[PDB]
C-alpha cells in the first residue's frame, strides 16, 4: 500500500 | 545525465532446433527512458512483440524486456535493434544461443 | 527470510506531446505487483500478481486515488522543477521517485527509503534515520525547508514503521507460494575454444528466483575477479533470471578453475566444472 503524503510538493 | 543502454539477446530457456521459445531483449542503464527497440528475424521486424512495464534500478536507470514466442532453427538468424539518444545509428546485437 | 516493498515513480515532460506522463509501479522483492499509468485509457492501479487481486474495491480506489492526484502534483512538481533549474518549457525532464521498506525475518522494519531524482540526479532523499533529509543541490535545498516546514519526514516515518511494513507483511502472506519460495539456479559450465591454446569456460545460472546471485570462478583457489567477464543479471521473462561468468584460460589447464554459485535457494555452496 502506497503512502498519502500531504501537500508534498517540490 | 545521458547513459547509453546495454543490450542483451537471449533465450528463456536453451535453445533447441525446433523448439518453441521466447526470444528476449533486455535494455538497461539507459537514460532518459525513450527507447526504440525492434526484434529481428532474418533482417525485418517480429510483429507483435510485448515488453515489460518500465522500470529503473538503485542508481536511477531504467530497463525494459522486450520478448516474442519464437522457434529457432539452424538457419534463420535472431537480433535485436535498438536507439536511444545516445546512439547516433540503431544498434544492431546478433543473437548468439551461447551468449 | 528478508524482503523488501517499494513504489517508482516516473514523471516525465514531453513538451508538444501532451501533458506529463505519470507511471508508477510496486515491487515486492523482484516481484512486480500494480502499476498505474496516467496515458491509459482508464488510468488506474492494476493488479500485476495474482495475491493483490484479493484486495478489496476500496483498496483499488484508495489506491487509483492516490496516483490521480500524483499526476497531477508531479506535473506541478516538474512546471516547480524548471524554475529552480532555470530551464526552458521546451526540453523533456524526468522526476523520479524510489520509497518504501525492508524487513527481516521476523517482520520488523530493517529501513525504510524516500529518494527522488531530477533528470537522473539525485535530488532530496529521507536519510535513514526517518527524520532528516540529504538534499543534493541548492534547489533541493528550497524542497528540504519546505519539506523540514511541513514536518514530511515525521509523516513518511509514520508511513513506513506502520503502514508500509504492516502491508507488506500481508503480501507476503497471500503471496507465499511464490514470494517466500526461492528457485535455485540450473547450473552448468560451458567449453568455447577461442584459439589451439585458450578456451572459454562459462559458467550459467539459469532459472533462479530472487535475482541476487554469486558466481565467481577460481584458479587454484584463488578468485580471478579482475578476469572474469560477467554480464549483469537479466530476466528470462517467467519471474526468474539468468546469469552467467567466464574466464578465457589456457587449454589443458581447464580444470584448475572452479566455479562458485551463492544463491539463498542453495545448501551449500556450489562449486562446478567443466565436464568433458
Amino acid at each position: 500500500e502506497e503512502n498519502l503524503l500531504d501537500f508534498v510538493r517540490f | 545525465i545521458q547513459r547509453t543502454p546495454k543490450i542483451q539477446v537471449y533465450s528463456r530457456h536453451p535453445a533447441e532446433n525446433g523448439k518453441s521459445n521466447f526470444l528476449n531483449c533486455y535494455v538497461s542503464g539507459f537514460h532518459p527512458s525513450d527507447i526504440e527497440v525492434d526484434l529481428l528475424k532474418n533482417g525485418e521486424r517480429i510483429e507483435k512483440v510485448e515488453h515489460s512495464d518500465l522500470s529503473f534500478s538503485k542508481d536511477w536507470s531504467f530497463y525494459l524486456l522486450y520478448y516474442t514466442e519464437f522457434t529457432p532453427t539452424e538457419k534463420d538468424e535472431y537480433a535485436c535493434r535498438v536507439n536511444h539518444v545516445t546512439l547516433s545509428q540503431p544498434k544492431i546485437v546478433k543473437w548468439d544461443r551461447d551468449m | 527470510g528478508s524482503h523488501s516493498m517499494r513504489y517508482f515513480y516516473t514523471a516525465m515532460s514531453r513538451p508538444g506531446r501532451g501533458e506529463p506522463r505519470f507511471i508508477t509501479v510496486g515491487y515486492v522483492d523482484d516481484t512486480l505487483f500494480v502499476r498505474f499509468d496516467s496515458d491509459a485509457t482508464s488510468p488506474r492501479k492494476e493488479p500485476r500478481a495474482p495475491w493483490i487481486e484479493q484486495e478489496g474495491p476500496e483498496y483499488w480506489d484508495r489506491e487509483t486515488q492516490i496516483s490521480k492526484t500524483n499526476t497531477q502534483t508531479y506535473r506541478e512538481n516538474l512546471r516547480t522543477a524548471l524554475r529552480y533549474y532555470n530551464q526552458s518549457e521546451a526540453g523533456s525532464h524526468i522526476i523520479q521517485r524510489m520509497y518504501g521498506c525492508d524487513v527481516g525475518p521476523d517482520g520488523r522494519l530493517l529501513r525504510g527509503y524516500d529518494q527522488y531524482a531530477y533528470d537522473g540526479k539525485d535530488y532530496i532523499a529521507l536519510n535513514e534515520d526517518l527524520s532528516s533529509w540529504t538534499a543534493a543541490d541548492t534547489a533541493a535545498q528550497i524542497t528540504q525547508r519546505k519539506w523540514e516546514a511541513a514536518r514530511v519526514a515525521e509523516q513518511d516515518r509514520a508511513y513506513l514503521e506502520g503502514l508500509c511494513v504492516e502491508s507488506l507483511r500481508r503480501y507476503l502472506e497471500n503471496g507465499k507460494e511464490t514470494l517466500q519460495r526461492a528457485d535455485p539456479p540450473k547450473t552448468h559450465v560451458t567449453h568455447h575454444p577461442i584459439s589451439d591454446h585458450e578456451v572459454t569456460l562459462r559458467c550459467w545460472a539459469l532459472g533462479f528466483y530472487p535475482a541476487e546471485i554469486t558466481l565467481t570462478w577460481q584458479r587454484d583457489g584463488e578468485d580471478q575477479t579482475q578476469d572474469t567477464e560477467l554480464v549483469e543479471t537479466r530476466p528470462a521473462g517467467d519471474r526468474t533470471f539468468q546469469k552467467w561468468a567466464a574466464v578465457v584460460v589456457p587449454s589443458g589447464e581447464e580444470q584448475r578453475y572452479t566455479c562458485h554459485v551463492q544463491h539463498e535457494g542453495l545448501p551449500k555452496p556450489l562449486t562446478l566444472r567443466w565436464e568433458p
